[PDB]
């Protein structure tokens, strides 16, 4: 549970949007990358584990599952490198509707950032601390800490 | 440029 | 103090390494640009505060205490933006001792990554879950869960 | 390039 991540890919102004998705909680992080290649991913997944206490990571398409440079970055910090199938159908529509509620709030901030780097951190910001009642920011802590004791 | 990104 | 991180910019291979501290458990985050100014500075602190809560930032140095886009960023994400006197003389030798260490991870990891950025997220994932008894990634976890009850 | 964030 507290060390499950998701991994979620999504398109937008001709550039990618790299998302992880802390399961239990909903907490996001992400990234803008000009395309989906395992060396990012890799790098994305170094950099998620230096952070938070990184246990398993579901990928999100075959290609970043078989990437030896994604199981080089999983083996280098220890995480276990799994598949992302929805085998809970619900699964699915929970991510499209993360992603699509992403794009709406890019949207609403777009105008306020030269780079879209910069909204896409702005919507991380603003889906990790919207209560509805505790966020998505407080629930991951909550979660990490009462796995420490 | 008047962005929070670039305030030029 | 959940809330209080420190910025803190240091120098290798003709790059710069721009690290947060949070002050109460020693974890950090950081990242490598080409040098700092204040869009990137602003950049980060808007990174850092989608993924932590983020009350206060005593900045680095005066260029970016001044900067009109850290503030604009400090404004957006709700932070504080303070100065970093050492107000506590000790404070500076915390900051030193950390630098160095920091670049001698980076030194023993450098040969495994292609470029600097990757060996500086190596190097933050081996600082934050270094035990020496909890690692800061731990203290920072029950730090801020312990506030948020 | 046999480095963990580029294998080739
Ligand atoms: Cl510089």
């Amino acid at each position: 549970s507290p060390g499950i991540w998701q991994l979620d890919c999504t398109h937008l102004e001709g550039k990618v949007i790299l998302v992880a998705v802390h399961v239990a909680s909903g907490y996001i992080e992400a990234e803008v990358i000009p395309a989906e290649t395992g060396q990012e991913t890799a790098y994305f997944l170094l950099k998620l584990a230096g952070r938070w206490p990184v246990k398993t990571v579901h990928t999100d398409n075959g290609s970043n599952f078989t990437s030896t440079t994604v199981k080089a970055a999983c083996w280098w910090a220890g995480i276990k490198q799994e598949d992302g199938i929805p085998y809970n159908p619900q699964s699915q529509g929970v991510i499209e509707s993360m992603n699509k509620e992403l794009k709406k709030i890019i949207g609403q901030v777009r105008d306020q950032a030269e780079h879209l780097k910069t909204a896409v951190q702005m919507a991380v910001f603003i889906h990790n601390h919207k209560r509805k009642g505790y966020s998505a920011g407080e629930r991951i802590v909550d979660i990490i800490a009462t796995d420490i004791q | 440029s008047l962005k929070i990104d670039n305030m030029d």
